[PDB]
């Protein structure tokens, strides 16, 4: 049999670092939406890194540093985003928790309070895989690895775009970018262009044991996170290839 | 390429953008600990065997660090196999098993470290940046626990819940990240054979082979974790590894001296 | 007066490492029984070490290591057993907590959730007492020291046998092994043969301030832990010699 | 005064009592690391500029530690300014911003430390008492993250939520606490000018000035955090600081050799 | 605008180290009063250092140590007082929490339980400010910095005297010491003599953003802490100079 | 005996089995730090006395480490007695007092460590395996906090709640565990007397005595924690201890040189 689910009642929500980068104009509505979700779900909220990780990559690459040096440097920015988001939710009982706490004590922390925030980057650190000079196991990937290891009820990825397009919808070829309401990880894995999700996310989807679908939704549009957490189709659904037992 | 082109791509594209990926690949390449050698001391193959196996290797390490800067990582062994058996039987996932196995590599590092302490060689976390020990002739070596950090975020294998990245991968990736000059796995067989030498009577010794040749013969998961072979093919710095028998007196000393004992496995 | 009770409403339950060593066949029924106990008691569940500690003793003794080296090496196996047991109870809000947390923050953790798991070994570590080459302060002893320091309502020891016999009931002299429904620590301390409990347990019972009795029960028989936690006599009662004020 | 008078006051009065305060001020004065120099490597002014700025300073540090015991602290820079902008726009208080900025100084210490590791120089917490590194000729230097520890307990400025004590203050206070002989700030300008040299075309260079003279001219918050100038006036041990341009080859080497490059700012 | 309040429903209570120094005669009634307050307020209880910090200052100054050495040495005594007070409240779910936990996870801990205890000293440590050989940022100051950063509903300081007098009421000039029911921080800051509060407290009051008043009350008189936490005037009110938005 | 017989017993019996206990006792005996000496610097008897007592001992330590590898542990003293008094009066148990007393030994280690830092000698956790400091001539010594780790799991005494294992026991057990060659307690009296020399005017000095002789005379709980005497009788490695007066100039230097200052207390 597949491994048991550890926290089958958990919803995991990954907030993109580039959503946090928009500052109060994006963060305040998201925080209000999260506040209203606290009574409805048991939430692990994980933040990504965004633009400051690009800057530390710029410096680190100029200094010649290898990919295992760059991985924790980027992860730091995701942790800072998590501290910012948790501070905005502190009055509702929400705090940031560290990676060892997420890995070993999430059950008691979600018994103490309704949601906690953590960094979405996984602790690959100096043992990041070689090949690319850019750390491959980033925030989408970390959040999915946790959600699937826990056997969570879902993972929802909160982006600054409506979902996945056939080309970067903010890029040079944005004229030909068509929106994809639904896709499979295997179909995505064979495309070559950019995505709003880590390519390593598709890899960990292939070996997944529980999470059957992951929805990417626009966090800049109030109500889409709420709808996604109820299963409503409001962004791009990614089918992982996992089937029910 | 240029710094500017790279910084512009880093600001304007997804990290998944092929154009950005290619600009990053042209970056300079700094080796953090270029003069060090990473050694893995096997858990099942060496430390689990006790005094008869470990004491001579301790003497070799003490002698070798006079001429060679060493990062010495431990394997895990039979107590990790026991933990994996219990936890897999409960249906626990790979990420939970991964944490369990770390503890056993830690035990083994403690035991080795206590035999080395009077010789000035510490057990450390952060071996790759253990700058002070590695710069001293009185020291010139450190011991570390060989499991990778992934713990609950371990990627599972395609089948089963045994963690696929264990202490061969842990040690290899440290060598690779720190740009070390050499990676030596110390086990309990002379090197690679055409079949399992413990199982097959007429297995033929292989002194040198590429990862592709190993796969073409079906040796992907033999004396090394098969995921290490893939990591080796992607590596920037450590593009071959050597596998040696730590049970043969002096074998580690001789490998450090550039003797071709054992098997050399090449990325290409 | 005797020292005050810190956590007078606490029940402490020590699970033998050799029970965990039996794997799912023993652990799944125990976990189901513990799940049903969560609403009835405020539980500190502490695991012992079992057979892997014998292996690390074999290696460590062959390497000549002293008793203070072997103590933390054995303790590790008890911690791993605690992580395994906590994972099976995570969906009920239960996690493993570390020794400093047990020592300083148990009250807030048992306010957050109904039970937590910890290692039963005490942190004697390199300051373990000399004399024997085998660490004397092991899991029974650690669990009793905590239970009595906290002034807990009880300590129940969960074994792979019915209780204490006059000889090892799985040993060479098992033919003459008679079951003991009740005994005192002082009577046990003067016997010479093997026991299913640490000999140091008898020593810390002699200096105890609160715990009057400790029951050893068979965790392989469903319902005995539940009965013991209600005071029912279903294994061996050990009288510590403590009297009421 | 006397030990007895002091211990009696310490037992019988509030710590706020002027009489006790004065008896304490007569105590002996021990310098913990008197032969060390604290250097701050600017975040925005140096490390954010990458290889062109950092590599020559690494070579200078490696050369300098042959003759000079160094505690090398990092600044934070543009990623901290970004964090401050986001968090201030959310209405977060200075104490929360302070924690955020620490992370950026830590990143920068990591990056510098990895370039220095093969030269035996570690990144540390507790630089002032990094007794072992600082006593070895093979080492004689450590790197540390320059933000102070105050975090949520940071005193805010009179206006706004930007933490007023950042990495200039962090480094300065470490020098002061450990009774170091010298404090050198390494930035990207030759020293202090009568106006911002990046902004004003005809700014005049100032080789030497007191804190009072700086305030009397309105230079309180220029090339140094203005709170550092007040800390400097209260300091027991470090009663002047030197500001130098790390972008000029050898400038750090020459300042360590007693050359008066840059600007010397005196408490009085 | 002023920064938002992070924990607007929090009451912070600072217990003087010299109150703890009186032992059971003072501590037991205070503990009984705190027990009765747990259902009424969400409490962060912070302890100061008292007489043992004077002793470690005596030794440290005789050894010539600088003010940044003395700051953590004094802080230790405040932490020990916090562990003593928390132990007395453990049976009510209260534990001591460390400074990083107070700074980053107080919201989840006050969701888990009704009160927690911490050290009132701030972590200035070896970065304490020079000038005086006595660490200036002590327990009153640390507690105020936290209360104001959190935007707490109040900070109440629990002393071994009725409040602030015009001279030390236990000192050589106690004959001329007149009680002050109300005062401003700025008026106090311009006086020269001793106070029962840190002089640095007045400084951090000047830059405060939220806390408008701080009451100093006698913890040796049962009921005064309770009354102060309801706003009743039973000691010395200190006006910080903060005004409502 | 044999390895096999031992491993079979270890697998098949309770650890309480006399047969297993006896097979274990025949195991080889490795000494981890055989060339080191453990010294305890008294809390009440030395560090609480301030400069007059501590400075000369710092000079002795600095001189002595040229010829002698030292692990230097601190006692606790009057601030721990104050904590114990407060906590015992509240009815708190021995385990809670134990944690409180650790903090005071830690303070004292900090203060000693800061006087030693410029001489290269660190404060450490894990003194027994402080392999790097102890292997360097520039260092050759470390300072550690002398309380044992037992904290809430401290066994109480037969009467009362004062922790029976405090910093004499902490230091002694470290010496014993690491197989050190010598254990010297540095206090404020010349050694053991037939009665308390501070209390009794005509107490007679005892240069040498066994634990059994001490008990037979009623000296079980005098200048050493009485539980240390029992630990000493069970010890594998350290079978005598020396008690010396740290207030006498050079007394520590002379004890390290093999002079029989003070009292030697033997296990048998
Ligand atoms: N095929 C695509 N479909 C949608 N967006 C794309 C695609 N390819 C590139 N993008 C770009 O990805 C951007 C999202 O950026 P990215 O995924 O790096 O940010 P993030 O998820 O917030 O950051 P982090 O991964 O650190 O959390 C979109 O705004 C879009 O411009
Ligand atoms: N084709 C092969 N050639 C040589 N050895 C092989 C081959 N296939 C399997 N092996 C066996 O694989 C074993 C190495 O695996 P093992 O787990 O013992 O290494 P380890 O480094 O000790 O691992 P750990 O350190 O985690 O215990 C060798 O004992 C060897 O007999
Ligand atoms: N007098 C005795 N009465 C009962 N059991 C005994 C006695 N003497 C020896 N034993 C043995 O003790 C075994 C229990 O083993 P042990 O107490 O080591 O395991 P555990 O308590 O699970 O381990 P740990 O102490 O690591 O938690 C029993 O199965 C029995 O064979
Ligand atoms: N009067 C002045 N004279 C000289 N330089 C000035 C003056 N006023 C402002 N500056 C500028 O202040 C800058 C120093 O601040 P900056 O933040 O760059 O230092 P930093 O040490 O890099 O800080 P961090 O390290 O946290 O980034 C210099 O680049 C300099 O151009
Ligand atoms: N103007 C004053 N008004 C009232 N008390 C004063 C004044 N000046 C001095 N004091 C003294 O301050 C004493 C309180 O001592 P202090 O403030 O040091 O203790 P604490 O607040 O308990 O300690 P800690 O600051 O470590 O928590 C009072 O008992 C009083 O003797
Ligand atoms: N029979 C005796 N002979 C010599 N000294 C004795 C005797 N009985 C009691 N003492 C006293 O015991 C004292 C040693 O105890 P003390 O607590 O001072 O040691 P310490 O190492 O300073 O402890 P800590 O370090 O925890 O304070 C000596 O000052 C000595 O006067
Ligand atoms: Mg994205
Ligand atoms: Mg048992
Ligand atoms: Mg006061
Ligand atoms: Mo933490
Ligand atoms: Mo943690
Ligand atoms: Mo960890
Ligand atoms: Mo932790
Ligand atoms: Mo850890
Ligand atoms: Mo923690
Ligand atoms: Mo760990
Ligand atoms: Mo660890
Ligand atoms: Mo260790
Ligand atoms: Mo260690
Ligand atoms: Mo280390
Ligand atoms: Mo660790
Ligand atoms: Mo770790
Ligand atoms: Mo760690
Ligand atoms: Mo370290
Ligand atoms: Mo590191
Ligand atoms: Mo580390
Ligand atoms: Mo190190
Ligand atoms: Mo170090
Ligand atoms: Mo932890
Ligand atoms: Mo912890
Ligand atoms: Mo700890
Ligand atoms: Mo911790
Ligand atoms: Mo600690
Ligand atoms: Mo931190
Ligand atoms: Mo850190
Ligand atoms: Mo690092
Ligand atoms: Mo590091
Ligand atoms: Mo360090
Ligand atoms: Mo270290
Ligand atoms: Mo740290
Ligand atoms: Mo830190
Ligand atoms: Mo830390
Ligand atoms: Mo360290
Ligand atoms: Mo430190
Ligand atoms: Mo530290
Ligand atoms: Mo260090
Ligand atoms: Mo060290
Ligand atoms: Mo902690
Ligand atoms: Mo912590
Ligand atoms: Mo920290
Ligand atoms: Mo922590
Ligand atoms: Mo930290
Ligand atoms: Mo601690
Ligand atoms: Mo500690
Ligand atoms: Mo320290
Ligand atoms: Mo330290
Ligand atoms: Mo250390
Ligand atoms: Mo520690
Ligand atoms: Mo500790
Ligand atoms: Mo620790
Ligand atoms: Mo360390
Ligand atoms: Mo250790
Ligand atoms: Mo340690
Ligand atoms: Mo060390
Ligand atoms: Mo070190
Ligand atoms: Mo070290």
């Amino acid at each position: 049999k597949r491994p048991i689910r550890l926290l089958p009642w958990l919803q995991v929500v990954k907030i993109g670092g580039r959503v946090m980068d928009r500052g109060a104009d994006a963060i305040l509505p998201l925080v209000e939406e999260l506040r209203k979700l606290l009574p409805e779900h048991r939430l692990l909220i994980l933040t990504g890194a965004g633009v400051r990780a690009r800057h530390v990559f710029s410096v680190g690459l100029d200094l010649g540093l290898p990919v295992g040096s760059l991985a924790p440097l980027a992860a730091s920015e995701a942790g800072q985003n998590g501290h910012i988001l948790a501070a905005m939710l502190a009055s509702e009982g929400v705090s940031y928790v560290e990676h060892p706490t997420v890995a070993d004590q999430l059950a008691i922390h979600l018994s103490a309070t309704r949601a906690v925030v953590g960094s979405a980057f996984p602790p690959y650190h100096h043992h990041e895989f070689p090949g690319s000079r850019i750390p491959p196991h980033r925030a989408d990937t970390g959040a999915f690895l946790l959600a699937d290891a826990f056997g969570a009820a879902g993972l929802t990825i909160v982006e600054n775009v409506d979902g996945i397009y056939t080309a970067d919808p903010n890029g040079p070829d944005r004229g030909q970018a068509r929106f994809l309401p639904e896709t499979s990880a295997t179909d995505l894995a064979k495309s070559e262009g950019p995505l709003p999700v880590d390519r390593a996310l598709l890899d960990v989807m292939a070996t997944a044991r529980h999470i059957e679908r992951v929805q990417v939704v626009n966090g800049l549009v109030p109500g889409r996170l709420t709808a996604a957490l109820r299963g409503e189709h409001v962004g791009t659904l990614i089918r992982t290839g996992v089937r029910p037992a | 390429n240029s710094t500017a082109e790279l910084e512009e791509l880093l600001m304007q594209r997804s990290l998944t953008d092929p154009q950005l990926q290619a600009a990053a690949a042209a970056a300079a390449d700094f080796r953090i600990l270029p003069d060090a050698t990473v050694i893995k001391i096997g858990g099942q193959s060496v430390i689990d065997r006790g005094r008869a196996a470990v004491y001579p290797l301790v003497d070799e390490i003490v002698a070798a660090r006079k001429n060679h800067k060493l990062l010495i990582g431990t394997g895990a062994g039979t107590r990790a196999r026991h933990l994996y058996s219990i936890a897999a039987g409960l249906g626990l996932p790979a990420g939970v098993l991964a944490q369990l196995g770390s503890s056993v590599a830690d035990q083994n590092a403690a035991m080795l470290g206590q035999l080395l302490a009077k010789h000035g060689i510490p057990v450390v976390g952060g071996a790759g940046l253990s700058a002070v020990p590695l710069s001293l002739a009185e020291v010139n070596a450190v011991v570390f626990s060989g499991m990778p950090p992934y713990k609950l975020w371990m990627r599972p294998a395609a089948e089963g819940v045994i963690p696929p990245y264990r202490t061969d991968a842990g040690c290899f990736l440290l060598a690779e990240q720190f740009g070390c000059k050499q990676m030596i796995f110390v086990k309990d067989e002379d090197g690679l054979y055409t079949a399992n030498p413990k199982t097959s009577k007429d297995a033929t010794f292989i002194p040198r082979i590429s990862v592709d040749e190993m796969k073409a013969k079906g040796l992907h998961d033999s004396i090394l974790e098969f995921p290490v072979l893939d990591l080796l093919q992607s590596a920037q710095h450590v593009r071959e590894v050597q596998v040696v028998n730590g049970l043969v007196p002096g074998n580690l000393t001789r490998a450090l001296a550039g003797e071709h004992v054992g098997t050399i496995i090449t990325a290409s």
